[PDB]
């Protein structure tokens, strides 16, 4: 989607940007 | 990249008037220039570096 | 001049004429050897478009 | 009016980059290979990284597992789709000696299979340095009387990775290559250092051989 | 300390440099209640109102003097000289920019004066001077410390101490002037406006004003300082006018 | 009470369009490809883009990659599923010279890595012109002497794409064909020019020869 | 009865003239938002936006066409070359009027097109067009009923019905053009702005538009009529803008 | 879904119609 | 999506993390 984080761990998050 | 479409010119320097010195002094002096981008100054495309080559693993 | 630091020296003495041309470089900071490495330089071969001022400083 | 967005220390680190690739074949007990994790065997990575003096980022983790048939005299090779292991085993851990070994019932260590034709394997690492940043550069010794091992090597206990493959060995052998990919993320860059000049030498120290400064021209005035 | 910028050029003096502003009055554009052409001005700007360097000449140790007549010496300098020639009439200022620096084991002093209608004598009495004689563009015309001969049919009287106008030397302090003094100065700069009876002129018959540099106290120094000493004049138009536009004069 | 929604700029140039193929053989070290991108070695899309003088559009690239056994002298060929790698080379970066080249860590060039028998690889391109607009046609040099090149190849620096198998050959040759896709989107158009007439010849220049404007009929009344 | 002045020049044309105006966009000076040059632009105004008229060709019966280069046309007209020379970057617009006058008991018509980014094919298919061949500045090149031969090295494709650009002739009214029809009308106008993909580029490097003048009709009269049939053209620069002022370009 | 955009990048948006 | 449970039965939840 637009942006949900998927996983409950921060390192899986997308990058920064 | 090196491309005569974009050529952005020259930069010279000249004597204005000339160096003057008293005497016991060395006349022949150095000049020391520094390079630095200004405030507006921006890049694009990220790239892989000419500069750095390799042909095996490093070990 | 390029194995020791006298590649950074721009020679200048008392002269017995007028108007000389002290040096000269093309503004090519990402592909001419003048400008090629230094940091602004370095920082121009991860990439491929470049714009803006360039802030010269002699000393 | 113009940004500055691709030039970030995200956008320009947070680029997949191989940085090492190992083979294996099936055909003996020793048909597995390993790699000691550091970014300093690739020239590019190991650059892009040593333009700064500490670093703290998370870890996208990618391979990319490709085969080729080795020669065999079996007449009518038909072989199976191929699956593989990978297995990280941190420091102090037991290590596998042959492929089939105990420790790959990887019961605690974390460990990927992956069967060929499908997407490349990809897993996320934290940041799990015991400092408070990494290091790319270490001016100082491993033991406290100054002897021994110097530099930035002093640091490096990240592991090791194992791979494998699981299937047994057919009417032919087969030679597998594992590419590993890294891509930082969530930089943070500290202590700009100036990019290097000299072609790298050595995986553990910074030796140089000594070059020119820049490249020449004939005189002050050539155009 | 102070820089100075005109156009796409710079000069820096010092933060205290005193410049001289002519007669009081700063240049600028004609006015319309003044003006008697009824065509369009054309108004060059950024391209014409530039600080342009002339050659430099070297203050020797028997130097008389040296002089440039204003509009002349730019006749050949960029846009300057091209709408010089294609325009009938034109008016501008000046700002003059002299520059001499020397060590401090060195001594001498100079006279910078701007001389308006500097009307110039000839060594043969019932002749007037040529133009090659009275003005020689970017290159200057020397003065003499000796009387040209009267055999001479067209040349200027170039006795400094007349300084070639049959007047007291010493008495040019009254037009707008500046003294370098290598003790103290390296450098004399002179705003000044246009000055003539009538708004407009044509620029390659009449020379406004005449720049004349003349050492009144010589250069000296010890052996082993640095004999070569320059000087170099530079010169910047100032809101610069032109009227006229037709085909290109062949001077 | 009709609609023009399929003549619109988009409908009209918002269609894959195949630019280019290139072909590469696992059996050498030279076995990788490469081209120029340029949009004028294929005719239709040419005459497409070239109604108008300048363009301003993203891109979405789709590539067709297959492969094909070659002859060999093996008994029992048995492949596993090939893996290809693109990549994109910016004008000034290093580029490859083998199949093992270094250049391949693609560090900081983007690039791609597919498996045979999955769905096309596709990726999506901005806008990336130094100036406001794309050119299709330049009334001009690129020397400021107005010798040497004339032409719209002139402001031609796109980069180049470079193809490999990833997987190391076996005991078989295979060579493997790549088709590339052009697809404009949110695409803006300027100055309209009149269709191409005569037949293209070169792919750096307009050069044509002369045909007639229209095909012939008997007489001024034929019907 | 309607007059058009720019500068000191003017040129009159009927009250109903219908002047077409490029793509609907009269021409203005560079917006700074869609600046990209930080330099203070030049800006002569009447010394260049003004008229001027190029040497005259003559409409022969079995005259094919002829074409400009439109800034390389201009580029010895007065100050607008000067300036040309002096400046790296430039813009502008132009005002084209074509001018061909004959009596009613004349026929013939003309298709006046401006074509922006004209890029010409060369008679040899492997080489490109040399600049002699592609402009000849004041001078018009001239389009051919014939077909040029492949071993001719680096000329010019001059077919009428292709128009140097492999298309067809009769669709070039897609770009701004008029029609000159003897009948009615003895002369077209047409404005253009400044067409380009960046705000600025280099007047040398780079012909931005070409002025096409092609008989669709032949011109035709009687035994006793004039034959002498001119075509003047007279183009004005509008909003002529500069930057980058250095030494003059040889070109 | 309808139209949701699943990038960061408008070049990775579809076709504007 | 961030935590939504796909099954009926309580066994197939992800971990308790
Ligand atoms: C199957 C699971 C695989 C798990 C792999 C874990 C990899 C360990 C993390 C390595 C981090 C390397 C940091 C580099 C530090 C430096 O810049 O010197
Ligand atoms: C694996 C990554 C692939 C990246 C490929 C990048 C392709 C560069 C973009 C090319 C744009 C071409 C524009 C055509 C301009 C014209 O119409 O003349």
């Amino acid at each position: 989607y637009t942006n949900i984080n998927y996983y409950k761990d921060a390192a899986s998050n997308s990058a920064n940007r | 990249v090196e491309d005569e479409y974009t050529a952005a010119g020259y930069i010279t320097c000249w004597y204005q008037t000339n160096i003057v010195v008293p005497a016991d002094v060395q006349s022949s002096c150095d000049i020391l220039c520094f390079v630095s981008a200004c405030n507006d100054f921006s890049v694009r495309m990220l790239k892989d570096t000419p500069f750095i080559r390799q042909d095996t693993f490093y070990q | 001049n390029v194995n020791s630091l006298k590649a950074y020296q721009i020679p200048v003495q008392s002269n017995s004429d007028n108007g000389k041309q002290v040096f000269g470089f093309p503004l090519q900071p990402g592909a001419n050897g003048v400008l090629n490495r230094t940091l602004l330089g370095e920082i121009l071969n991860y990439y491929t478009h470049w714009s803006g001022s360039i802030k010269l400083t002699f000393m | 009016y113009h940004s500055r967005s691709e030039s970030s220390i995200e956008n320009f680190l947070c680029r997949a980059a191989c940085v090492y690739y190992a083979t294996y074949t099936n055909n003996s007990e020793k048909g597995y290979a390993e790699w000691v994790i550091n970014t300093r065997q690739v020239a590019q990575l190991r650059r892009k990284l040593e333009l700064f003096t500490y670093l703290r980022f998370d870890l996208e983790l990618t391979f990319v597992i490709t085969s080729a048939q080795q020669p065999s005299t079996a007449t009518s090779v038909d072989a199976p789709v191929q699956t593989h292991q990978i297995m990280y085993v941190p420091p102090g851990g037991p290590v596998p000696t042959k492929v089939t070994d105990y420790a790959w019932q990887t019961s605690t260590n974390p460990s990927v299979f992956w069967t060929e034709g499908n997407a490349p394997p990809r897993m996320s690492i934290p940041f799990i340095s015991i400092g408070n940043a990494y290091s790319c550069f270490y001016d100082g010794w491993t033991q406290f009387s100054r002897n021994g091992v110097y530099g930035i090597n002093t640091l490096n206990n990240m592991g090791t990775l194992y791979m494998r493959h699981v299937n047994e060995a057919g009417q032919g052998p087969i030679k597998s290559t594992v590419r590993i990919y890294f891509k930082p993320k969530h930089v943070k860059a500290w202590v700009p250092r100036p990019p290097r000049l000299c072609q790298y030498e050595k995986q553990k120290n910074v030796n140089f051989t000594p070059t020119g400064v820049t490249t020449t021209r004939v005189g002050i005035t050539t155009t | 300390v102070r820089s100075i910028t005109l156009g796409n050029s710079t000069i820096t003096t010092q933060e205290c440099a005193n410049v001289v502003v002519g007669y009081g009055v700063w240049p600028e554009y004609l006015k319309d209640n003044e003006a008697t052409a009824e065509d369009q001005p054309t108004q060059p700007d950024v391209a014409t109102c530039r600080f342009y360097t002339l050659e430099s000449v070297q203050w020797m140790k028997n130097s008389a003097g040296w002089w440039w007549k204003l509009p002349d010496a730019l006749s050949q300098m960029g846009l300057f000289g091209q709408n010089m020639q294609y325009h009938y009439l034109g008016r501008t200022g000046y700002t003059i920019h002299v520059q001499c620096n020397a060590s401090k084991f060195h001594q001498g002093c100079l006279l910078v004066v701007c001389v308006p209608e500097a009307e110039m004598g000839c060594s043969n009495l019932n002749n007037t001077p040529e133009f090659a004689e009275l003005s020689g563009g970017d290159t200057a015309r020397m003065f003499t410390d000796t009387q040209i001969g009267e055999t001479n049919s067209k040349k200027v009287q170039t006795a400094v101490w007349n300084a070639g106008m049959g007047v007291g030397v010493g008495n040019l302090t009254i037009y707008p002037h500046q003294w370098i003094n290598l003790r103290t100065n390296n450098s004399a700069t002179i705003v000044m406006p246009y000055i003539n009876s009538v708004p407009m002129d044509n620029m390659f018959r009449h020379n406004n004003l005449t720049l004349m540099i003349i050492p009144f106290v010589p250069l000296n120094y010890s052996e082993g300082s640095s004999p070569y000493v320059p000087i170099t004049v530079t010169i910047a138009p100032m809101c610069a006018e032109y009227n006229g536009l037709r085909l290109a004069s062949s001077q």
